[PDB]
């Protein structure tokens, strides 16, 4: 659960992020299609390659709805709830691909912001993500 | 497992840059924090309930070089990773008790330190190639069970 | 996030279990102890060969902490208050241990309810323990 | 496997007393009905929208047996599993893309299914032995990964 100190860890190192959310919203999906492969067939109408308008259009997208969140920490539900019943009805994406897409942001925010990322904002950004996850895995039904 | 021709450079190569080490005291330290309730099997080490405290203790260090080292004197044995940790996975499973999932837990936890290491080098593609031997490790490990 | 169909079913199927939940919070441990001989460490003072008074007095404590929560599908945390602390920061039990006991409870209502099993009740009481997991290890942080 | 003498007596023991037939399509409508987003790699096999539509589809049934016969046949051959299960490997690996982990909650749903059906004749050791061989059927298909 984000406790005080996860909700100040999280907030306090994305603020750092900045304008390069984007660009880090896409390397992690990039970074996932090509750590496990299983995760590509719910794109067969992306260019999927290194960068084609479609993963950095992506990536800025997830990019933003993370910074909702890291801005609604206290209640996500609300401010998650249609994302959710488009993964967990539309599209039925599997459950365990949040798990490796978590993953590659944290290798992806750890490789650019190396000095932020200390033991406890990685723990805190461990949580997020985390608890981002099981709201957009609620909805199935 | 079986990584390429070409990923079996990209690995070899850059294994050779990352001291070890350290990455092994960061990689168990990061763990211990991160995955609590592990703390458990490492009780012996003395205190472990504040980040700093564990990130510091010299258990924790002495113990991840030497997870590392037999990640590296492993390495390179790919294609037989089964024969590189028999007894060690026996040690694991009869001895330890360990769970297999926290096998995978680790490997995780190894794979982003490097990348807070090499940093930019730490290129997609690399991590494909690491992605597919922690993961071999991992089930070599998980190897002599139930 | 539970419909207010598995709220029913998860009520009905613990309901129609009704006396036999304490044999069944044994049965359970029976079945993961040797299913899982991994889980077995959490008990060495415990004697756990086969229908001993051990295994049988904390298999009807287990079965009743189920009996609370089923009685407060609503707020599920406090229900639980302490047994989450007890688990977490403390025996500081691994979280694959409660998917392991969940199978293995439901296993165990199977083949003493094939009658009253049906999948949807399988698929609600299936929640209810994905629930009482989170919950359990959810003061892991 | 690590299939000792009694285990594999206990676990070939009740083969005989599954019809497959029969568990084949309850076990595979029921991971389609727990897990719905499972649902998705089938989508063609018809109306999936409820307990009903997935147990009476048709369809369900027959894949359901196939299946099953599948891990009958893995069962004649618990000594080798990899090399049997090869040819379904990258059936899923490649074709299917079907996360491995899958692999294990079908196979821990076969055992909450030989249990609704065998009753007693399920006791907390034959399921332990059985355990086991879904892990060796998962760790067989989880195995031309690519
Ligand atoms: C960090 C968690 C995630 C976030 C917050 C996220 C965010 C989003 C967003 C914002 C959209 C676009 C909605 C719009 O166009 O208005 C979306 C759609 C989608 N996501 Fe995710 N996503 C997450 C995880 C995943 C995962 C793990 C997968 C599977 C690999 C996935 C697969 C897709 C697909 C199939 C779509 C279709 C959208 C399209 O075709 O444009 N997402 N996601
Ligand atoms: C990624 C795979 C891992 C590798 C390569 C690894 C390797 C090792 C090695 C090299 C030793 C040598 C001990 C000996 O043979 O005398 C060891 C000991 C041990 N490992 Fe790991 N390990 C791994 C994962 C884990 C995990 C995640 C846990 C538990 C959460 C764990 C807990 C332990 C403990 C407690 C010991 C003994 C410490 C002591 O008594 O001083 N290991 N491991
Ligand atoms: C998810 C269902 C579970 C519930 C609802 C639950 C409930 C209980 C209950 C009621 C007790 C008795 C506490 C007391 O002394 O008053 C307890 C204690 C404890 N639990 Fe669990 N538990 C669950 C799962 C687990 C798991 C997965 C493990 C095993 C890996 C575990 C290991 C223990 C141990 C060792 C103790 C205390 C030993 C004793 O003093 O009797 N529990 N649990
Ligand atoms: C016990 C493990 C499994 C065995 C024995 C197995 C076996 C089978 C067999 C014999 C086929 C026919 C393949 C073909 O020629 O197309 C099949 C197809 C397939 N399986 Fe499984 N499978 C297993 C688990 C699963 C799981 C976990 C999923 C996940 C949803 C899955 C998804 C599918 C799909 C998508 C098809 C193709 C649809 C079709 O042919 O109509 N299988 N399976």
């Amino acid at each position: 659960v984000l406790s005080a100190a996860d909700k100040a860890n999280v907030k306090a190192a994305w603020g750092k992020v900045g304008g390069q959310a984007g660009a880090h919203g896409a390397e992690a999906l990039e970074r996932m299609f090509l750590g496990f492969p299983t995760t590509k067939t719910y794109f067969p109408h992306f260019n999927l390659s290194h960068g084609s308008d479609q993963v950095k259009a992506h990536g800025q997208k997830v990019a933003d709805a993370l910074t909702k969140a890291v801005g609604h920490l206290d209640d996500l539900p609300g401010a998650l709830s249609a994302l959710s019943d488009l993964h967990a009805h539309k599209l039925r994406v599997d459950p365990v691909n949040f798990k490796l897409l978590s993953h590659c942001l944290l290798v992806t925010l750890a490789a650019h912001h190396p000095d932020d990322f200390n033991p406890s904002v990685h723990a805190s950004l461990d949580k997020f993500l985390a608890n981002v996850s099981t709201v957009l895995t609620s909805k199935y039904r | 497992v079986h990584l390429s021709a070409e990923e079996k450079e990209a690995v070899l190569g850059l294994w050779g840059k990352v001291n070890v080490d350290e990455v092994g005291g960061e990689a168990l330290g990061r763990l211990l924090v991160v995955y609590p309730w592990t703390q458990r099997f490492f009780e012996s080490f003395g205190d472990l309930s504040n980040a700093d405290a564990v990130m510091g203790n010299p258990k924790v260090k002495a113990h991840g070089k030497k997870v590392l080292q037999s990640f590296s004197d492993g390495l390179k044995h790919l294609d037989n990773l089964k024969g590189t940790f028999a007894k060690l996975s026996e040690l694991h499973c009869d001895q330890l008790h360990v769970d297999p999932e926290n096998f995978r837990l680790l490997g995780n936890v190894i794979v982003v330190v490097l990348a807070r290491r090499l940093g930019h080098d730490f290129n997609p593609d690399v991590q494909a190639a690491f992605q597919k031997v922690v993961a071999g490790v991992a089930n070599a490990l998980a190897h002599k069970y139930h």
